[PDB]
């Protein structure tokens, strides 16, 4: 987290990506948020998630997991806890699964949910 | 010194008085405070209450388990109160557990349709949560914050704030599978304030969800035509939500939305319109300390005479801006 | 590949998802975006599971819930967050942000190709270009040049600093004399720096083009000049006697 020598690499390397995601991380305000953001560059999704929760942030890790296409990982998280549109997640989660399973042709799946879901 | 003398008063006869305050003195009081542990009625709120002193002294022991196991009313059958499960899970400083403690009982009664007692209780808790210090769980916060929409709903109606309503209702709609008790009926004016403002557009989903089969044949008798109306012929138009800056860091999101999508933190919520606070118009009120966008505060406090959140005396000027808001927006990460 | 020729982006998509390679998904994924079908994007990225694409997409999203319609700024973006870096700089361009197009060049330090997109002029624009030109050649220890790319914008302090921090007593004579109107801290900051420089030989020089000729009279005698110490004490007979004790 030097975010100093890291943007001069990514100069030298043309990495766009990598200096714009080093600007990001400099609005982060927050260490063991920049952290988080940070093990989540590298891949390591779960171990994001973990951290997201462990500083009481439901919020992020649901977010976190509807980035990516976790959907069963975001009905496990709305399973417990409270967050402020719960239904709202809930019901597009329900939605994205029946697509998720529809596309493979996986009908009597895709029709067990999409109608827990509207 | 000892005080047998206090410890063993009158204790016999089969009682004196609260002969659990005798045994009390000193040392494990566990003759008479602890038969009231035997006792699965309240003979007397005191006597509980001074058990909860008895377990202040972190005897940390089976006996505050039986304590415990007497108020469940487990092995009694008729408990009393789980506002004593607060206390005593205070005394033990195990505050994990007194923090679920109170998010199931402000459930448990939000539930059955108690909803200004819920607000009260959940306040009650989140006031000795919060002066103690101890950090408050993400459950009791947003608990706290969709069951004091529902309080900002009706004062903005009585007062006559056509969109305020709206906004809070939408918040309210999101989260209304928290509210049974009124499902169809808080659903209901959801739509009808919406339309009745200008987010007709939302109250279209919304009596959709309303006109379900499962909501249907109990939507109210006085305007189910109207709705059935209403989405019917459907109309698009909404008016776009305003843009404020978010607090501590320079961005701009909508009024009612509370993450922050930039420096990724938590905007706290006003006590009058449930916005996300500005910097520019901080206060809090003088008891509850809990933040105002000053202009609004003002601006409701039109003779309602208690505060919108904690119910205390306030008037037109013991509230004045606030300007080292960082004591309030110090970024718990980096605290 | 067919549907996608033909930009057919849902269809590919449903065709995709009979199974199909993880090259062919990033193909497709990359189509979409540049073809501004953002939900066959989010799909095809969540099948290949790119963190930083589907932020990007997440963000394109958010910024156009908010008033965002302009469709060139988005294709800009996806043309810079993939790395052409000159298609993406014209759709910048016609578009009504060169601003941002000057942003991403920055960025880049390819501060040649910035050059020509200043549009704006210099509402105080180009002292940002050039420090941030000046501030990359000093970070890969070019400081010669650094020099100099400082001393085209306002950057007094900036070249003062670096000046001394290697000590171009060959050189800051040279700026100092240049700089005028005695500023506080950059026409006497080279001044601070001579007399931890080996140079006395300019450091009651400097503040005497600057004026505070009673303590930079005490200095020549920090110069261990007596004589000059008394003669430049005649300028200033106060600092003569106030600075003829220690001779004393
Ligand atoms: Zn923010
Ligand atoms: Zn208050």
């Amino acid at each position: 987290l030097d975010l100093y020598t890291a943007e001069q690499a990514f100069v030298r390397c043309k990495d766009y990506q990598g200096i714009k995601f080093v600007k990001r991380l400099g609005k982060l305000l927050s260490e063991s948020m920049k952290q988080a953001e940070v093990v989540g560059y590298f891949g390591r999704f779960e171990e994001a998630e973990r951290t997201y929760l462990e500083m009481d942030r439901r919020d992020l890790a649901i977010g976190l997991r509807l980035k990516l296409g976790d959907w069963f990982r975001v009905l496990q998280l709305l399973k417990t806890g409270s967050g402020d549109a719960d239904d709202s997640l809930l019901e597009q989660a329900n939605n994205a699964i029946g697509d998720y399973f529809a596309d493979r042709q996986k009908w009597l799946n895709a029709v067990q949910y999409y109608v827990q879901g509207r | 010194e000892d005080y047998q003398s206090i410890a063993l008063y009158f204790e016999g006869e089969k009682r004196y008085l609260q002969a659990g305050k005798f045994f009390l003195l000193c040392g494990q009081y566990s003759r008479a405070l602890k038969h009231f542990l035997k006792c699965p009625s309240s003979e007397d709120n005191v006597a509980i209450e001074m058990a909860i002193e008895t377990v202040g002294q972190a005897k940390d022991e089976l006996l505050t388990n039986q304590l415990i196991d007497h108020l469940l009313g487990e092995n009694d059958g008729m408990p009393k109160d789980a506002k004593y499960l607060f206390r005593l899970y205070m005394a033990l400083k195990q505050y994990r557990e007194a923090a679920q403690t109170a998010i199931i009982i402000a459930r448990e009664e939000q539930s059955a349709g108690n909803y200004r007692n819920a607000h009260d209780v959940l306040f009650s808790m989140y006031a000795e949560l919060k002066s103690q210090k101890i950090k408050i769980p993400s459950e009791m916060a947003t608990n706290l914050m969709i069951l004091h929409s529902y309080i900002l709903v009706k004062i903005h109606v009585k007062n006559g704030d056509h969109m305020k309503g709206a906004r809070m209702l939408i918040r309210v709609a999101n989260n209304i599978s928290k509210f049974p008790s009124h499902i169809v009926p808080i659903l209901t004016s959801t739509v009808i304030e919406c339309h009745r403002a200008g987010l007709k557009n939302s109250a279209f989903s919304f009596a959709a969800m309303l006109m379900r089969p499962e909501y249907r044949s109990k939507i109210d008798a006085k305007y189910k035509k109207k709705i059935e109306g209403m989405v019917r012929r459907p109309d698009i138009s909404e008016i776009e939500e305003a843009t404020t800056p978010c607090p501590f860091c320079k961005f701009l999101l909508p009024e009612c939305e509370l993450l922050c999508p930039g420096c990724k933190n938590s905007i706290p919520y006003c006590i009058a319109t449930g916005r996300h606070m500005l910097k520019d118009d901080w206060t809090v009120c003088p008891h509850c300390d809990f933040p105002a966008l000053y202009s609004e505060l003002k601006i409701m406090l039109n003779t309602e005479s208690t505060c919108p959140m904690c119910s205390e005396r306030l008037n037109a000027a013991q509230l004045k801006k606030i300007s080292d808001c960082t004591q309030y927006l110090r970024t718990e990460e980096e605290l | 590949y067919q549907y996608l020729d033909r930009k057919l982006f849902k269809e590919a998509y449903q065709i995709a998802c009979l199974g199909v390679t993880d090259t062919d998904w990033r193909e497709l994924a990359m189509e979409a975006l540049e073809g501004l079908d953002f939900e066959t994007a989010k799909k095809a990225f969540i099948r290949v599971q790119d963190l930083r694409y589907l932020e990007l997409i997440s963000s394109i999203e958010e910024r156009k819930k908010r008033g965002e319609t302009n469709n060139d700024l988005f294709l800009a973006d996806v043309f810079s967050y993939q790395g052409k870096f000159h298609e993406a700089a014209k759709l910048y361009k016609r578009s009504g942000h060169e601003n941002l197009a000057l942003e991403m060049y920055t960025d880049l330090c390819m501060f040649e190709y910035a050059k020509d997109f200043l549009g704006s002029g210099d509402p105080k624009e180009t002292k940002m270009l050039i420090t941030k030109q000046a501030d990359w050649a000093r970070n890969i220890k070019e400081p010669k040049a650094a020099v100099e790319m400082y001393i085209s914008a306002g950057e007094h302090v900036k070249a003062i600093e670096i000046c001394g921090d290697h000590g171009w007593v060959d050189m800051l004579i040279d700026i100092a004399r240049k700089l005028d109107k005695a500023e506080r801290e950059p026409l006497l900051l080279c001044a601070t720096y001579l007399k931890k420089l080996d140079s006395p030989g300019y450091a009651a020089e400097t503040y005497l083009k600057m004026g505070d000729l009673k303590s930079l009279v005490q200095l020549h005698v920090e110069t261990q000049r007596w004589d000059e110490a008394f003669a430049l004490g005649e300028k200033h007979p106060e600092f003569k006697d106030d600075i003829y004790m220690p001779y004393a």
